């Protein structure tokens, strides 16, 4: 774990970045990375949501001890998983996710890059990105463990949270190690 | 100080310091791409050559080729000031050259300034950025204003509908200009992270198309789309091969192979090409933007319905009576239109825009009903207004609102206006309301100086002040994404409340601009087919 780390304790917690309403980015390609440690089999780690009314979203999660991303940019849900690396072991891990239109990459540590190429024509724009929620409380799957080095499309979100950025709201059982 | 020099990434240029509001530095005839001549006719533009020493950019370069001829001209599509004043206008295009990719920079003397880039154009066939002087807007708004020249007509938009000539060269030119600006505006004290593109008419259509192209990514953040959209009958050419063939056959390039056909066209003298008459179906274009699958990747309707565009701050609008020309020839001595002329006029409209047999007896009767003032159905002057309204609604308002709704729906900050003012002049009959192009003088501060040869308006104190209001809104938007903010309140537009600014002597926020008429065109008329 390097630099700004946050610990998430029993009962849960949350870190929310709201984009100023006049400046919600729409993207054709995305890039998400984070460092984590957890013993949990189930949690939502990070979730980027489009404004109310729109279905587009991107969600980094753990399911059956395996890290993956599920996103939607207008066609269907597309899922990508590292379905071999056990990552719920209390040890530090890095996950890197890439999206390009309907296509996506994922890798964990130095394991081979997983690629996903969904079949049929695909929408490509993630519209009107409104909130980055870190912690999984809202999704009903709170994360417990540590997070560091969050990067989303250039935004080093956790540092921003460390430096009291106006748009960040920190709630619940979350501590700035 | 008087002839200031700026070192661009291609070498130093020398401009003029011009007084009018502080003085403005003018750099005219700056080259932004290599001449699209020879092998590079019907190809994408290429970057310009660099030079040593100082290059004078102190007068307008040669303009792009165009042949202005009543009867070749697309009258219904050109703004009133253009068609009203075409002698003193041919004056601005009398010096042509295929080598014409030049832009002009207006820099106010006064960190890093916003940049407004204007895309001129009436019909894609004509014009030059040079007839708009950006000095007043620049100096009043403390923003850099750039005007451009891009390839026009055949040279700018010829396409075969296959790989031989993919088209959109003029749009590619606008992109190349924006690339130049991104890399070089800093040297003039511009901020590449605050580039607003804007335009009126066919220029507005370009601006809308550019918001749908992956090529635009990073080159600008805001757009102002005045009196045009990507969705009108005349915004896009869905039948380029047909018109290219007519041209080829006229100039003796009859080969059937499209690759050989283009090479033959490529070696022809351009003057021979522009002298031809290729007349398009009424209200459509022979040469213009096409759906090539790369630059414009699909029908704009589909792209916008589906949300396939990035998040630009957008301002758009329309003028009260854009469609003045629709009543050419049928207005009598008393400024009225007869019932027979009303019928004929709606009948011909149906034939030109809804030429499906049958279902058109129905459509014609419905349109007549919709555009009759049932509370004053005998008044010939009202008949006239409604006819101008029919065409204005159909060609401008309905698609503007369609466009506004779709940007707003996908979360891009949207601002809508209805422009209800225009200058007193002889360019236009006294009964007419604000016509196509009438906003231009206000956006560019012309009243602050006086009448010009193109806008021979008799301006009043009110005109000066309305111009001040418009430029403040426009440049505020350039600065912050919000026309109310430099660092009367114009509410944001979303498709729920649909608030818009009524721009006139007394500006005011209102809602659902002509919603019933827009519904009629967008909702009812499609069903019924
Ligand atoms: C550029 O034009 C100015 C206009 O007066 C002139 O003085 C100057 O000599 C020209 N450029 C060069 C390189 O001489
Ligand atoms: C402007 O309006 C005035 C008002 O009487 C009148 O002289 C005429 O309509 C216009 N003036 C000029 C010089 O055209
Ligand atoms: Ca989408
Ligand atoms: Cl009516
Ligand atoms: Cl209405």
């Amino acid at each position: 774990h390097a630099g700004t780390t946050y610990i998430f304790s029993k009962g849960g917690g949350q870190i929310t970045y709201k984009w100023p309403p006049n400046d919600r980015p729409s993207t054709r390609a995305d890039r998400l990375a984070i460092g984590f440690s957890t013993v949990q089999k189930e949690a939502v780690l990070v979730r980027v949501d489009s404004s109310s009314g729109l279905g587009d979203y991107l969600e980094l999660h753990i399911h059956q001890g395996k890290i993956g991303v599920k996103f939607n940019v207008g066609t269907d849900d597309i899922a990508i998983e590292e379905s071999n690396a056990i990552i719920n072991d209390g040890k530090y891990h890095v996950v890197r996710f890439t999206r390009s239109g309907g296509n996506a990459t994922l890798q964990v540590d130095s394991w081979p890059v997983i690629e996903r190429y969904p079949a049929g024509r695909q929408l490509t724009i993630f519209n009107s990105q409104a909130t980055i929620i870190i912690g999984g409380k809202e999704q009903g799957q709170p994360f417990q463990g540590q997070l560091s080095g969050l990067y989303y499309n250039g935004l080093k979100v956790l540092n921003m949270a460390a430096e009291n950025d106006a748009n960040i709201a920190i709630v619940g059982n979350v501590r700035l190690v | 100080a008087q002839y200031p020099v700026v070192n661009t990434n291609y070498g130093k240029i020398r401009g003029l310091r011009t007084p009018l509001l502080g003085p403005v530095e003018q750099y005219l005839g700056v080259p932004y791409a290599s001449p699209p001549t020879g092998e590079r006719r019907f190809q994408p533009p290429e970057p310009p050559s660099s030079w040593t020493g100082i290059r004078n950019t102190t007068q307008f370069a040669a303009v792009c080729p165009q042949h202005l001829d009543e009867r070749s001209l697309l009258h219904d599509m050109l703004p009133i000031w253009f068609t009203a004043n075409l002698d003193t206008l041919m004056t601005y295009v009398q010096d042509q050259n295929e080598d014409c990719l030049y832009l002009n920079i207006y820099v106010p003397t006064e960190s890093k300034k916003p940049v407004m880039v204007y895309i001129h154009g009436g019909s894609y066939m004509e014009g030059t950025g040079n007839m708009i002087d950006g000095s007043i807007l620049a100096s009043y708004g403390n923003v850099i204003v750039i005007t451009i020249n891009y390839r026009l007509g055949i040279l700018g938009f010829l396409s075969t509908g296959d790989q031989a000539a993919k088209g959109n060269y003029g749009l590619l030119d606008q992109i190349q200009a924006l690339r130049w600006i991104e890399e070089n505006v800093g040297a003039f004290g511009g901020d590449p992270k605050r580039v607003t593109i804007f335009g009126s008419g066919a220029g507005a259509s370009c601006v809308s198309l550019l918001t749908l192209s992956h090529y635009s990514e990073g080159l600008f953040q805001k757009a102002i789309i005045q009196s045009g959209t990507a969705l009108s009958s005349w915004a896009v050419n869905y039948q380029p091969a047909k018109y290219t063939r007519i041209l080829a056959d006229k100039v003796g390039c009859n080969m059937l192979d499209t690759t050989d056909m283009v090479e033959c066209l490529r070696n022809k003298n351009y003057k021979e090409l522009i002298q031809q008459t290729i007349t398009p179906a009424t209200y459509h274009i022979a040469f213009g933007p096409v759906i090539d699958g790369d630059v414009i990747p699909d029908d704009p309707q589909i792209l916008m319905e589906q949300g396939e565009f990035l998040n630009y701050d957008i301002m758009l609008g329309v003028n009260q009576g854009e469609g003045l020309k629709f009543v050419d020839g049928i207005v009598d001595n008393e400024d009225g239109v007869t019932p027979n002329d009303f019928d004929f006029s709606v009948s011909n409209f149906v034939d030109n825009l809804y030429g499906y047999p049958e279902g058109k007896d129905t459509l014609r009767e419905t349109i007549k009903f919709m555009y009759t003032d049932w509370a004053d159905k005998e008044n010939p002057e009202t008949r006239r207004k409604t006819l101008v309204a029919l065409f204005t609604d159909h060609q401008w308002v309905a698609p503007a609102v369609a466009t506004a709704d779709l940007h707003a729906q996908y979360g891009s900050p949207t601002y809508f206006y209805a422009f209800y003012h225009h200058c007193q002049s002889e360019m236009k009959p006294s009964w007419a309301d604000s016509a196509h192009g009438d906003e231009v003088p206000y956006v560019f501060g012309i009243p602050m100086i006086g009448p010009t040869e193109l806008f021979s308006c008799n301006f009043s104190k009110n005109d000066v002040m309305l111009s001040a209001v418009v430029m403040t809104y426009w440049t505020n938007f350039a600065k912050t994404g919000d026309p109310n903010q430099p660092v009367v309140a114009w509410s944001r537009y979303n498709p729920k409340d649909q608030l818009y600014l009524h721009i006139g002597l007394k500006p005011r926020v209102r809602d659902h601009y002509r919603a019933t008429k827009v519904a009629f065109w967008l909702e009812l008329v499609p069903h019924l087919h």
